[PDB]
């Protein structure tokens, strides 16, 4: 059963999260309309690729991570 | 053919290792293994096919990528071969590893930049192009998303566990493979990633050199849990779906099994390793 969707400015930067080479994913999360790949764990916490070995408990956990790990950098699409 | 602590390495390995990774990157070589590392981590879950991690072949996955990667280095300099990271026995940024004549150091706090040793930036050798994070600069923040690396005495606890794998076979498994992977317990690996920050801490975390010595010592815990469990072998042993049993083939090759990879000296030795006692 899929998370809330989200929509809010984190740190100066546009993050969405939406429930919907890569895994067949059933959530989307966007970074200033980029889409960041994002995936759920067994136990119900999220990684992102920017972030992938240490889980956070939510969606909006994983796009405020990776907007901390890019430190303003734009993303780039997979 | 001997993996060797990285910190005993000399001056001569040190330096031909370097020169046989720079030319891995400057051929084009060493980013397609960061592209298949990065497709497996995107692909591998928890609830369908699972490959190169959060499952049983984990293990062997790496043993087999760490060949494809050693045997490339071999083939620019036959001398060279894969050094291990004990991060239980060296586990301060004053370690030798991270010396400007080896690996170089840490990321400078603004932007996480490294700002020395042979694969900074500024070199204009380590040019970072399979990648998220848009930008194109090795970065790393040693000891700055979680204090400290694993210790022996917690090393010794995840060898201690009997068990190779266990239903459900992936990251919410008891048993010795998961807690050395780390999504359950104490957590070894996953938290040395977490450690070092930068590229290492993302899903193409091949970018940064560090990552074959990383997986190295690894793999080298593998061997020693082989030695502490002599009657303990690699789980599942056939029909599970979406999960590489034991004689089943592994992608990307095809070709090889776990069955092919469990034993380690059929491709190397190590300069120390125990025997079963
Ligand atoms: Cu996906
Ligand atoms: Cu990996
Ligand atoms: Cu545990
Ligand atoms: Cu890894
Ligand atoms: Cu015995």
């Amino acid at each position: 059963a899929a998370p809330e969707s989200f929509d809010e400015v984190y740190k100066g930067r546009r993050i969405q999260g939406r429930p919907a080479h890569e895994h067949g994913g059933g959530y989307e999360v966007f970074v200033d309309g980029v889409q960041l790949h994002v995936m759920r764990n067994a136990d119900g916490s999220w990684i992102s690729v920017v972030s992938h070995y240490d889980p956070v408990p939510t969606p909006r956990a994983a796009a405020r991570a990776a907007v901390d790990e890019l430190q303003g950098a734009p993303l780039l699409p997979f | 053919t001997v993996r060797k602590n990285q910190a005993t390495l000399t001056a001569d390995e040190k330096r031909r290792f370097v020169a046989a990774v720079l030319e891995l990157k400057r051929s084009g070589r060493y980013d397609e293994f960061v592209r298949t590392h990065n497709e497996f981590i995107m692909s591998d879950t928890d609830s369908g096919e699972r490959t190169g991690h959060r499952s049983p072949s984990f293990l062997p996955w790496h043993r087999r990528f760490l060949l494809d990667f050693e045997q490339a280095l071999q083939s620019v300099d036959s001398s060279v071969t894969l050094p291990y990271w004990d991060w239980s026995a060296d586990r301060t940024v004053r370690a030798s590893l991270w010396a400007p004549d080896f690996l170089g150091g840490t990321g400078r706090s603004t932007d996480g930049r490294v700002m020395d040793g042979p694969f900074a930036a500024s070199t204009g050798n380590w040019p970072i192009n399979v990648r998220v994070d848009s930008r194109t600069y090795l970065r790393r923040s040693l000891g700055g998303s979680v204090a400290e690396l694993p210790t022996r005495a917690e090393v010794e606890s995840v060898l201690a566990i009997s068990a190779y794998d266990l239903p459900p076979y992936n990251s919410a498994s008891e048993g010795f493979r998961n807690h050395l992977e780390g999504w359950r317990g104490v957590n070894l690996h996953n938290r040395v990633h977490v450690w070092v920050g930068g590229q290492m801490a993302t899903g193409v975390s091949p970018n940064d050199p560090v990552f074959w010595l990383h997986h190295a010592y690894v793999d080298k815990l593998w061997a020693e849990w082989q030695r502490r469990h002599p009657d303990s072998a690699y789980v599942p042993t056939g029909g599970t779906p979406d999960v590489v049993d034991l004689n089943e083939t592994m992608k990307p090759w095809n070709t090889v099994r776990p069955a092919d990879l469990l034993d380690h000296t059929a491709y190397y030795t190590f300069d120390a390793l125990e025997h079963h006692h």
